[PDB]
């Protein structure tokens, strides 16, 4: 792991936007609570996958 | 990669594995024959969705 | 080591784990069947030993 | 991870070593573009030369 550097532009970059896709959906997914009908697996159920 | 695709020997249990052919020597486990096989794809309708 | 009738090996870094290792010297290289010492690394997934 | 890390900043138990490459989701180091970019320089440089 600590020698599997990849070129930037890959979706495996800690940095790509793969990354920080990763880290908003991580702090905004209890934002609200599930019984509500905002809460973001409730409204796009497909975001989870 | 153009010719030979991805060589078979043991990634990860996803990783699929044609980029896009699929390759690797097998060595026939009837018997002592050590051979070289390689499978290509063409998707088809609505492989993408 | 002359001494003891040691060789010892020494690595910065590996390119991945789940290949198995051994140590090969060669005068010819480029041909395995040449070599004239073959070690398996003792605990795999290790350097300098 | 943050357990594995935080063990490792003191001790350096390896207990079970290889961590079962099937046991990742986690994102990838990525290369530095300022270096990268003086290689890329460098290369142009030496075609038009």
């Amino acid at each position: 792991r600590s020698s599997s550097f990849v070129k930037p532009g890959s979706v495996a970059s800690m940095f790509s936007p793969a990354g920080y896709l990763t880290e908003l959906y991580r702090e905004a997914k209890d934002l609200h609570f599930s019984s509500s009908a905002y809460h973001l697996d409730n409204r796009r159920p497909d975001l989870a996958d | 990669q153009k010719y030979l695709g991805m060589l078979q020997n043991g990634y990860s249990d996803s990783t699929s594995a044609y980029v896009d052919n699929i390759s690797t020597g097998l060595v026939v486990n009837n018997e002592s024959k050590l051979e070289a096989y390689k499978i290509t794809r063409v998707k088809t309708d609505d492989y993408d969705k | 080591n002359k001494t003891k009738n040691y060789i010892a090996s020494v690595q910065g870094h590996l390119m991945n784990a789940d290949y198995t290792r051994r140590l090969i010297l060669t005068p010819v290289e480029n041909n395995y069947y040449a070599r004239l010492f073959e070690f398996p690394f003792s605990p795999n997934t290790i350097l300098n030993t | 991870y943050q357990q594995d890390l935080t063990m490792l900043g003191r001790g350096g138990v390896s207990k079970n070593l290889r961590t079962a490459n099937s046991l990742v989701g986690l994102f990838l180091p990525e290369y530095n573009p300022a270096l990268t970019d003086y290689w890329q320089t460098l290369r142009l440089r030496l075609f038009n030369l």
